[PDB]
Order: C-alpha cells, then sequence, then structure tokens
RNA sequence: UUGACAUUAUUGUCAGGUGGGGAGUAAAGUUACCACAGGGAUAACUGGCUUGUGGCAGUCAAGCGUUCAUAGCGACAUUGCUCGGCUCUUCCUAUCAUACCGAAGCAGAAUUCGGUAA
C-alpha cells in the first residue's frame, strides 16, 4: 500500500506460533471421545481437529503474507529504500 | 469387502483385477512415494516406489500391494553405491507417510 | 576443443565417457546439435492402422469422432498416423482391443516396410519381441501361407500370443526357439527377418540403462551373437532382411560388412522405398564399401524418428 | 463425469436448437468458473475446435482448451481477446453470467442484466455473420427490455430454461441465433444507460 | 503338438454349434485354405493347413501358441471357448446382440448385459443359447449365453440381465 | 517336416527337427490364485476411557545392563524429503463479546498473544 507500514499483525517466533495455533485447537475444538463410539463419530472427530490446526497455521501464515509490502510493486523509492536497510534477496527468501 | 490399509497399485491399475473381484481399494490409500532412509549415508532420499515385492503376515497382500510393517519394496533411483530394494519400518495406516531402510 | 564438449555430455546429460567418445569421433559439432539433443522428445506417438480387420480411410473417421488430432507421415504408407492431442485412453479405445491398429513407434515400420512379403509364401523369423513387426508381416501377407514367429525368451511370448490373436493373424507359428540353431530346425527356403540383438541400442530416451551402464563387454559378445545370427539368415533360404535400433557402426556396417566378404551369395539391393539417406564408406580406419551404399539410415532430429539401421539381402545359389 | 450441473443444460439446448455447437469451430466461452461449457464444447464442436475461456476467478487450464483467467469489465482484457481473436471471428458466443447471490434478489437479477449487456458488447464486437449468443438471464422487472434490444440485434430471439436446471430457480437460456453484423451500430442504444429507461406512467 | 481323436473334435464342433447354428460347414469345407485345427498342451489352435504341416518341426517345448486360439480342454474333460475365438465366431454369428454406446465400458470391465439398451436384436432366441455381442461399424465384442428368450427380454424391467458374460474383448488388457 | 546330393515337376539316399501316433525294454501331484455348496470357531463390554505437538533412520545420551557403557535398551532435543434442521429448559468452560489484568516497537488510535473470569 501508500507510504508507511505500521500495521502489521506480529510475527510469532516460530516456537511460541506452534504454542499458539496448537493450543487454541486444543481449546476451540471438542476433545472428549470414548473408544466406545461409532466409528463414525471418532473419524469425524478427529478430521474436525486436523482441519482446524490446517486453518489455524494457514489463517497465521495469511497475515504475515498480506501483511507485509509487496517489495517490488510498491514505489521505486521503497523498492530501493528497503534493499538498502534490509538485504532485499532474504527478504524475499 | 473393502481394504482400510495403505497400499501402492502399479500404472496398469485400468483393468488390472482378474482374480480381485470385489476387493475395494480407495485412491486416497494409495500412496506413491516412499520416505526411504539410506542406511550408509545418513542422508533421506524421498523417491517412488516402482512394485511391491514381499509382504509378510499375507501372501494376499503381496498381490494387493499392500505397504505393512516389514514389506519389501521396489525403489526408483532416478534421482540417484545404492541398493534398489527398501524394507518399510512404520505402520502407513497410524501415520502420514511411508518410512523405508535400504538393504 | 573436444574435451569441453565431453564434459558437457557426461556431466550435462549424465553419460558413460565410453559411449560419448565413440559417439562423437568423425561427427560434426552440427551432429552433436542433433543426435545428443534429440533424447527428451522420446518416441513421438505414431500408429499401426491393421490393413486386416480395416482399411485406413475408414479407421481416420473413428478416432476423429472421439477427438483424436491424425495427421500421416510424408511419403511412406497412410498406416501411420501420428497422434497429436487425445484425451481417450491411448491404449483401452476399443478398436485397439478389437485390433483394428497397434500402438507402434516410426522406427517399428520400416525393416518390414523395406521387406516386400508376397502371397501363399512363408517368412521366418528369430527375435521379434512384441510381435508389433509380424503383424505387418501377415497383413501385407493377408493371411497367406505361413508366418513363424519367434524370440528366445519364455517370459515375452506373452505380448506375441497377445498381439497375434488380438489384430488376427491366424497363420503364426510362434514358437521359443534357440536363434542359431534354427537352420538345424526347418531351413525353410523363402525370406526371413531379423531385427535388433544389440548393445549398441541407439535412442537413450526409451531406455536410459544405456546412457549409465554400457560397457566394452557387451561390444565385444552381442555383435558377436548378432554376427552369427546372419550366418543363420544366410543358411535359412528368398530376400533377407537383417535390421539393428543402434547407430554404432560395431552393430550395423561392420556386422553386415563381415557376412558380405564370409558368402559369395551375398547380394545389397536398394533396402527402402521413399527417403532415407546415404550410408558411409570409410568406419575410422574401416574398409572399402562402394556396395554398402544402399543400407539406409535414419536420425532422431533430421526426421522425427528414433535412430536405426536397415540391411536387406539377397540370396542366389 | 463432467465439473458441475451447469453441465447438462447446453447439451440440451443443441438438440432443441439443430446443434448448432455441432457446427461451430470457434468458441467465445464467459463467466464459465467451472469448466461445465468448455468440456462439453469440446465433445460437440470438432477436433482442434479452439476455444477461448474468459472468467474473473483465476484457475487451472484444461487439455485442449485456452482459458484465459481475468476480469470482464475492462479495455485490457479486451485486448487479450484482441490479442488473439483478431484474425477469427467466433462462431457462437456462450454466457453463464451469474452473481454471488444473497442479496434482495432485486439487485442479484440487476447485476445479472447489467452483466448481460456487458457481455452483449464483447460478442457484438466479436462475432462473426449469422451465428447465435446463448445466455444465462434472470426473469425480473427489466428482463423485457433485454428480449427487446436481442430482437433488433438478432434474427430469431427465443428464450428456453430447458429440463435439467433447478425448476425452483427464475433462469431463462435465451438463445439468439443469426447476426446482423451492420456496419452502421447505433451508440446510444447498446449502453445500459438508455436500455434500462423505465416506460412513462399510465 | 498332436492331431485330435473322434470324440475330441465332437466336443468342440457343438461348442462352436452353440454360438454358430449349423453353419459350422463354412468353418471346415473351403477346398483352398482349408483350415484345420491341431492343440498343444491341452488346448486347441485354429489355423491355415499347411502353417501347421510346416510348422510340425518345432518342440513341444520350444512351442508357445498357433494362429487362433479358440479354448482349452478343462481337466474335467469339457471345453472352455477363449475371447481369441471371434474373429472367427462373429463373421458366421447366428444369434446377435447389440449395446448401447454409453453402456459400453460397464460390459467391458467384466459386467453383464443389461436390459438398459432397447432396439434391433436377432429373433427365434432360445432362453439358453449362445449370444455374440456387438457394440455405426459393427464391432465384435465378445461371447454370451442369454438370459432370457427374445420374447421375455422385451417386457422387462431395464436393470434385469438379457445376457450373461460370458469372455468380452477387454481380456486384451492383460 | 527342412537342407544337401542325384534323377537334368516326379522320384530315391543321407543328414538335420518333432514325434504315450505304433513296437520293444494314463492320468497324477499342488493350491492362501483360489470362485460356489457343507462342517467348525467368535464375533461386538469405559480394566478411570478421552485432549497439542507424526513416522521412519541416524546424531548426541541421565542411567540401567547378572560385573559393566563395546551381551543391549535409552527421555527432551536435533538432522535428514514431505442424515439435517425447527424450538425450548438446564448444565460445562476448553471464553467470541462484555469486566479487570500481564507481555508485545505498545508514539496515539487500532491490534496480537497470554492470565482471572460462566
Amino acid at each position: 500500500m501508500q507510504l508507511s507500514w505500521k500495521d502489521i499483525p506480529t510475527v510469532a517466533p516460530a516456537n511460541d506460533l506452534l504454542d499458539i495455533v496448537l493450543n487454541r485447537t486444543q481449546r476451540k475444538t471438542p476433545t472428549v471421545i470414548r473408544p466406545g463410539f461409532k466409528i463414525t463419530r471418532i473419524r469425524a472427530f478427529y478430521m474436525r481437529k486436523v482441519k482446524y490446526t490446517g486453518e489455524g497455521f494457514v489463517e497465521k501464515f495469511e497475515d504475515i503474507l498480506k501483511g507485509f509490502p509487496n517489495i517490488n510493486d510498491v514505489h521505486p523509492f521503497h523498492r530501493d529504500l528497503m534493499d538498502t536497510l534490509y538485504e532485499k534477496n532474504h527478504y524475499k527468501i | 469387502r473393502m481394504i482400510t490399509k495403505h497400499t501402492f497399485v502399479g500404472e496398469g491399475f485400468t483393468r488390472r483385477p482378474v482374480k480381485m473381484e470385489r476387493i475395494i481399494r480407495p485412491s486416497a490409500l494409495r500412496q506413491k512415494k516412499a520416505n526411504v532412509t539410506h542406511p550408509e549415508l545418513g542422508v533421506t532420499v524421498f523417491l517412488p516406489i516402482l512394485a511391491v515385492k514381499k509382504n509378510p503376515q499375507s501372501p494376499m497382500y503381496t498381490q494387493l500391494g499392500v505397504l505393512t510393517k516389514g514389506t519389501i519394496i521396489e525403489v526408483n533411483v532416478s534421482e540417484l553405491v545404492w541398493g534398489k530394494y527398501a524394507q518399510v519400518t512404520n505402520e502407513p495406516d497410524r501415520d502420514g507417510c511411508v518410512n523405508a531402510v535400504l538393504l | 576443443y573436444v574435451d569441453r564438449l565431453l564434459k558437457d555430455i557426461c556431466e550435462y546429460f549424465g553419460y558413460t565417457p565410453f559411449l560419448a567418445e565413440k559417439l562423437f569421433n568423425l561427427f560434426s559439432p552440427a551432429e552433436a546439435m542433433e543426435f545428443f539433443e534429440a533424447n527428451e522428445i522420446a518416441r513421438p506417438i505414431t500408429i499401426r492402422t491393421n490393413t486386416l480387420k480395416t482399411r485406413r480411410r475408414d479407421l481416420a473417421q473413428t478416432l476423429v469422432n472421439r477427438g483424436v488430432n491424425l495427421q500421416p507421415i510424408g511419403s511412406w504408407t497412410k498406416v501411420g498416423l501420428q497422434i497429436f492431442d487425445s484425451q481417450v485412453p491411448i491404449g483401452a479405445t476399443p478398436e485397439y482391443l478389437a485390433g483394428h491398429y497397434i500402438l507402434q513407434a516410426a522406427s517399428s515400420f520400416l525393416p518390414v516396410i523395406a521387406l516386400d512379403p508376397h502371397e501363399n509364401e512363408r517368412i521366418l523369423d528369430m527375435a521379434a519381441a512384441p510381435g508389433g513387426k509380424t503383424t505387418y508381416i501377415s497383413a501385407m501377407m493377408k493371411n497367406t501361407g505361413c508366418v513363424f514367429a519367434n524370440d528366445a525368451n519364455k517370459s515375452r511370448t506373452k505380448s506375441l500370443i497377445a498381439n497375434i490373436h488380438r489384430l488376427g493373424c491366424t497363420n503364426t507359428i510362434v514358437c521359443n526357439y534357440d536363434a542359431r540353431e534354427f537352420p538345424k530346425v526347418i531351413g525353410g527356403f523363402d525370406r526371413i527377418l531379423l531385427d535388433a540383438p544389440c548393445s549398441g541400442t541407439g535412442v537413450i530416451g526409451k531406455d536410459q540403462s544405456v546412457k549409465v551402464s554400457r560397457t566394452e563387454k557387451d561390444f565385444i559378445q552381442i555383435p558377436h551373437l548378432q554376427k552369427q545370427l546372419l550366418l543363420s539368415a544366410i543358411d535359412s533360404v528368398g530376400v533377407i532382411v537383417y535390421s539393428t535400433c543402434s547407430v554404432a557402426v560395431e552393430e550395423d556396417e561392420a556386422v553386415i560388412d563381415y557376412a558380405l566378404r564370409k558368402r559369395p551369395n551375398v547380394k545389397l539391393v536398394d533396402t527402402g522405398l521413399a527417403i532415407g539417406k546415404e550410408a558411409f564408406t570409410s568406419y575410422r580406419g574401416k574398409k572399402f564399401h562402394p556396395s554398402v551404399k544402399l543400407a539406409r539410415r535414419y536420425y532422431p532430429h533430421t526426421y522425427n524418428v528414433d535412430g536405426f539401421f536397415v540391411a536387406k539381402f539377397q540370396k542366389i545359389g | 463425469g463432467y465439473r458441475a450441473r451447469s453441465s447438462f443444460k447446453i447439451i440440451q439446448i443443441n438438440e432443441k436448437y439443430g446443434h448448432f455447437l455441432e457446427k461451430s469451430k470457434v468458441v467465445i466461452d464467459l463467466c464459465a468458473a467451472p469448466g461445465s461449457w468448455c468440456q462439453v464444447a469440446s465433445k460437440l464442436c470438432p477436433v482442434n475446435s479452439l476455444i477461448i475461456g474468459v472468467d474473473i476467478v483465476p484457475m487451472k487450464p484444461m487439455p485442449n482448451v485456452i482459458t484465459f483467467q481475468s476480469d470482464i469489465t475492462t479495455e485490457d482484457c479486451r485486448s487479450k481477446l484482441r490479442g488473439y481473436m483478431k484474425t477469427w471471428k467466433a462462431d457462437t458466443v456462450l454466457h453463464d453470467g451469474a452473481p454471488n447471490v444473497g442479496l434482495g434478489w432485486v439487485q442479484d437479477a440487476f447485476t445479472q442484466s447489467q452483466l448481460t449487456l456487458q457481455a452483449l458488447k464483447l460478442a457484438v464486437e466479436n462475432l462473426v455473420v449469422n451465428g447465435t449468443f446463448v445466455t444465462k438471464i434472470f426473469r425480473s422487472k427489466d428482463y423485457n427490455k433485454l428480449i427487446w434490444v436481442f430482437q433488433q440485434l438478432f434474427e430469431k430471439v427465443e428464450a428456453t430454461k430447458p429440463p435439467a436446471s433447478r425448476n425452483v430457480s427464475a433462469e431463462i437460456f435465451v438463445v439468439c441465433k443469426g447476426f446482423k453484423a451492420p456496419k452502421r451500430l447505433d451508440p446510444r442504444l447498446l449502453d445500459p444507460k438508455e436500455v434500462f429507461e423505465e416506460l412513462p406512467d399510465g | 503338438m498332436r492331431q485330435l481323436t473322434e470324440e475330441e473334435t465332437k466336443v468342440v464342433f457343438e461348442k462352436l454349434a452353440g454360438y454358430i447354428g449349423r453353419n459350422i460347414s463354412f468353418l471346415v469345407d473351403n477346398k483352398e485354405l482349408p483350415h484345420v485345427f491341431r492343440l498343444q498342451k491341452d488346448r486347441v489352435y485354429y489355423v491355415p493347413d499347411h502353417v501347421a504341416k510346416l510348422a510340425t518341426s518345432v518342440a513341444r517345448p520350444n512351442l508357445m501358441s498357433l494362429g487362433i486360439c479358440l479354448g482349452k480342454f478343462t481337466k474335467t474333460g469339457k471345453f472352455r471357448l477363449h475371447i481369441t475365438s471371434l474373429t472367427v465366431l462373429a463373421k458366421h454369428a447366428k444369434y446377435k446382440i447389440w449395446i448401447k454406446p454409453n453402456g459400453e465400458m460397464p460390459f467391458l470391465y467384466g459386467n453383464h448385459v443389461l436390459k438398459a439398451h432397447v432396439g434391433k436384436m436377432s429373433d427365434d432366441i432360445p432362453e439358453h443359447a449362445g449370444v455374440i455381442v456387438f457394440a455405426m461399424n459393427d464391432v465384435p465384442l465378445g461371447f454370451g449365453v442369454s438370459a432370457k428368450s427374445t420374447s421375455e427380454s422385451r417386457n422387462m424391467q431395464p436393470t434385469g440381465i438379457v445376457a450373461f458374460r460370458q469372455a468380452d474383448i477387454g481380456e486384451y488388457l492383460r
């Protein structure tokens, strides 16, 4: 977008990022099933958890990707200014 | 009856079952590339399976291509001293991938 | 400088030094841009329309109505149909199973194009592995007389007994033999056909085992084997055809040139019928060859085929 | 074994309208978010048909079918048909225009009725003489206005809504076979400002 | 390789007289190419006369197949008819059945012939007589023992069998 | 049934191939490829169930191994590629909002994570 970028959702240091997404799937989804239930409810239980953690990481990753300014698509001053302050190749890596 | 175990099916699937009248194998349970590790050099090469050779427990499973723990499988070395065969070590019904060790 | 290109073949393609050196000497850098740069095409999709069950003009309609792009090759025969774009399965169409056409390469046509089968006569064979060429034997024949089929593999006869009955040839004595002791079995006076028992084995786009695993020991004994198979082919009759799928000299025009001297009853007539470039005289310190001009050649980049050689012989007494 | 249920209502429309898609070589396909119009344009048109799809969603390519995946109302995508279809003119022009339904129905039908005129201006620009123009259009207040401008820009305008539709949905598949291809086109006619000019009170 | 006995031909000709009618006289009397048939390792092979006459030099272990295979003699003493016979059979068919272009691939995978295909079949068909399946172009697909007569199979619910599959040309994918 | 020789197509010899077709000294093994009828043997009982971090192979490696690291097991890491839905009552917290806090480049606003909290 335009001149400045303060409005970026914060970046968790990959260990805490795991502790956010995995704990949320433990708290927000149902957690208790018997082995004595029908197989259909056992399947649907674990499917719901794999998918919900899937959406979890993706939501956090999408926030990073959309949040940071697309360096080579902004403006020639800013494309080069970020290239001076940060290793532009590594910023794209 | 359908099989709820992970299998490998060869590329001649379109009209292969002569002797497998109603032996349903769903497309979700078909894993094509085994996550094979090399013993002598501690490097893991994720390579496609060519042939299911010898599954213990059942000689039916050898003809179905079932990949239960102890199955010897053929590994494609297109990407590349090497051994062409690998023995599986995990239970792919439980975890995600098929994990094999070369011989 | 040569060794630069030898480092740009054995590393770029991941190739054997033994073959990279033996297939560059007395060959131009232009020819290096022909042969070596053609092993990514990997067999253009031609087809062999079985003339017994249906004519080609009645088979052009059949596939086009199912949305198959078809176009004939140059001059040879309308039988060869180049497939460009199809979504209908390329082996499971009911017309494959009927026996209206067999899926072949363009190199599979010509060793039997050169041979001229006539009515009521017998054709003998030694090594026809799939049986795609014996189809072209017993279709020009129009199912008359005798047609022998042979290969030295019990496992590979299943492709023969599949294709013969699939395409409906009716006159096939498909039997496993040792190809050397063949004149002692019967020795039929009419013509024979031999093709590719080879160690040189051209076009690596088909088999990349050639790319890595061909040493000198293959070139010692396999050219010797196919050399002896000529000495059984000239002891059958009568128009002999011996061919191979190899561009290396130690397979063709060193093996055929042996048997030319070894019997005075051998004549090399004009092999092919339409096109195919002229044959050499000198083969890197080799003999005089003004008689070996007619044994045709084909390249993977001059035409959309897979590089091979044909040699058609005649016997008198 | 097709892609969507929208596939079974053009193969049904061909049989009712003399197999017009069978004879046709080149087709401009609009608004096809699934390929439920290019698949059936492949099984009807002759081999190497060269059919071109335009849709707002970016998605996969299909074998034997070229498909450009961007905007409909811009000049740049009109320069992507100008990028391709200048030498050849389309035999037919398809329209599976449908908005994201669920807002009042008054506007869910009027953004449709708006979309069909923009698809018309991509059609009137790039159609062969005496071709056709098939269109998904909702029955609304401004349907009788669209059938009139169809009537004065085409030869025979026939509405259907064939079987294998929803039966509850307010769809019409109207065909417009025969195209005038005039040298003098009325500029005030084709623009949506004058099209939906409401009839005076009684 | 051997020549058939008196009974062993009769067993074959009866099975061939199940699909072809009394038009089996077309199959043995030609005078130009009289087409004699022989067997190797209990499996009959149909060929031209001379092409089997000169192939009497091949060893029994060295032999694999000979022209057109009809079928093999079973251990119990019957005669099966394999799909490879159809190139000889369909040229002299008696009771012939067609199918849908849509309902072709179900048949080509090993399923039976449903009633869901209605048109012009053969007439005068007995309930348990051998029928030959055609698919535009009259392409032979395989064999079949009929489920019902022609009369009964017209007033039927479309998911009932009209011809039990015996062998189809889809066997050429093995 | 093929070649060589002679008759110089026909006929002979020799040599090469097949040969439970006849003379002399049939049917049988197998079957977890197994398809249909019959006889057996039980299936399907929270023994506190269930939740958020995979599996395979190697790298470390607290100790224990019958002494003990070279009879072997071995945690956390780490390195390898990859049947649905309408309506109400009550309850639970694993809380979306409202209440109060802690951390965060938290200038302000806005926000992200976390704690108490039904």
